[PDB]
RNA sequence: AUU
């Protein structure tokens, strides 16, 4: 639609999840196609730009202290472009933590370096933000198989450490993808895959799980719904654009001061799961923050 | 005796001042932000303030001491860029990093010396 | 994936 290019990116239209496709080649005519970005500005900045702005339009639990963790946050440059854009738009005082393989250098209040599977921590968080790719999925040895790695991590961390009524925005491309993940986003009130404008002439998307319930509210086939995403980005062509980036005065995540209260799964009945799902309730501890990176020794 | 591991102070800021005199490359990839350029134009801010004349950088990236990985010598060791904002001004955000260890802030108004602070400054 |  002519209408996309206006807007910050493109979310999957629901009618696609509802159906069963056969896993094809993921075929973009305009692949590998440069954007045309403002000057001097990163593609990560305005990727992340992109990816707030969409976010903005959903119903975020928004705490007062919200906490987020944000994965993969190091460039090959040294530098933390995605982490800087995240401190832009979360309030002023928002727990950030970022982590990366390699290290960087960051605007967050705490950084862990080392593989993601070292990263530890008791406490819940309200977003968590994963742009992690593997490297060795650029070298296709075995079809477009489910993918592990960073992605059985990712699974076990949403399911152990995000709040209910926390979201996520997880990276995947046509090859990096888990099954697994995507059945976990039918623990969400609701979620869509996102493609960012800027970044249209890729098959990445950011797998977006909005108001964590805890349990199956729709069962997911991972294996159909990834199908489903690739058919989606090979019959709708999205045209690159940079056009959202030049409006930025409604850019910061508005304070909803969204209530956070303690409670045991046997309190979580139905009133308390409307909550969670229209945004306006968050389930955790407030009880300090601690997060720790396993080092290996070595003799 | 830490003193003699002190008084062999490695100067940092001195060595990136006589690099740039050698007609060295300014350090790059410091984190140009996205913003209105409607902002209040203050030096170091918690989020992007910079007016029609300035850039927004992220903090650390813009940080000598953050960038090579070497102590701070500020009070306490603590950066005063890192998790916050920079304003540059545009005709000098060729070389944020050069900009931040030359100049200042001033702590009445919270602009840059020379770049914004008119504290030193009729007719009503 | 880090245009
Ligand atoms: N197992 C793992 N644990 C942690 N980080 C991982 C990982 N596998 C890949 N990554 C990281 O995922 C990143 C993909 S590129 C990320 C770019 C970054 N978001 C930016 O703002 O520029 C790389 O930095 C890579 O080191
Ligand atoms: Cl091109
Ligand atoms: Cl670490
Ligand atoms: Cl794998
Ligand atoms: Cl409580
Ligand atoms: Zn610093
Ligand atoms: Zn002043």
């Amino acid at each position: 639609a002519s209408s996309q290019a206006w807007q910050p990116g493109v979310a999957m239209p629901n009618l696609y999840k509802m159906q069963r496709m056969l896993l094809e080649k993921c075929d973009l005519q305009n692949y590998g196609d440069s954007a045309t970005l403002p000057k001097g500005i990163m593609m990560n900045v305005a990727k992340y730009t992109q990816l707030c702005q969409y976010l903005n339009t959903l119903t975020l639990a928004v705490p007062y202290n919200m906490r987020v963790i944000h994965f993969g946050a190091g460039s090959d440059k040294g530098v933390a472009p995605g982490t800087a854009v995240l401190r832009q738009w979360l309030p002023t005082g928002t727990l950030l933590v970022d982590s990366d393989l390699n290290d960087f250098v960051s605007d967050a209040d705490s950084t862990l370096i080392g593989d993601c599977a070292t990263v530890h921590t008791a406490n819940k968080w309200d977003l968590i933000i994963s742009d992690m790719y593997d490297p060795k999925t650029k070298n296709v040895t075995k079809e477009n198989d489910s993918k592990e790695g960073f992605f059985t991590y990712i699974c076990g961390f949403i399911q152990q450490k995000l709040a209910l009524g926390g979201s996520v925005a997880i990276k995947i491309t046509e090859h990096s993808w888990n099954a697994d993940l995507y059945k976990l986003m039918g623990h969400f009130a609701w979620w869509t895959a996102f493609v960012t404008n800027v970044n249209a002439s890729s098959s990445e998307a950011f797998l977006i799980g909005c108001n964590y319930l805890g349990k199956p509210r729709e069962q997911i086939d991972g294996y159909v719904m990834h199908a489903n995403y690739i058919f989606w980005r090979n019959t709708n062509p999205i045209q690159l654009s940079s056009y959202s980036l030049f409006d930025m005065s409604k850019f910061p995540l508005k304070l909803r001061g969204t209530a956070v209260m303690s409670l045991k799964e046997g309190q979580i009945n139905d009133m308390i799961l409307s909550l969670l799902s229209k945004g306006r309730l968050i389930i955790r501890e407030n009880n300090r923050v601690v997060i720790s990176s396993d080092v290996l020794v070595n003799n | 005796t830490v003193l003699s591991f002190c008084a062999f102070a490695v100067d940092a800021a001195k060595a990136y001042k006589d690099y740039l005199a050698s007609g060295g490359q300014p350090i790059t990839n410091c984190v140009k932000m996205l913003c209105t350029h409607t902002g209040t134009g203050q030096a170091i801010t918690v989020t992007p303030e910079a007016n029609m004349d300035q850039e927004s950088f992220g903090g650390a990236s813009c940080c000598l001491y953050c960038r090579c990985h070497i102590d701070h010598p500020n009070p306490k060791g603590f950066c005063d860029l890192k998790g916050k904002y920079v304003q540059i001004p545009t005709t000098c955000a060729n070389d944020p990093v050069g900009f931040t260890l030359k100049n200042t802030v001033c702590t009445v108004c919270g602009m840059w010396k020379g770049y914004g602070c008119s504290c030193d400054q009729m007719l009503q």
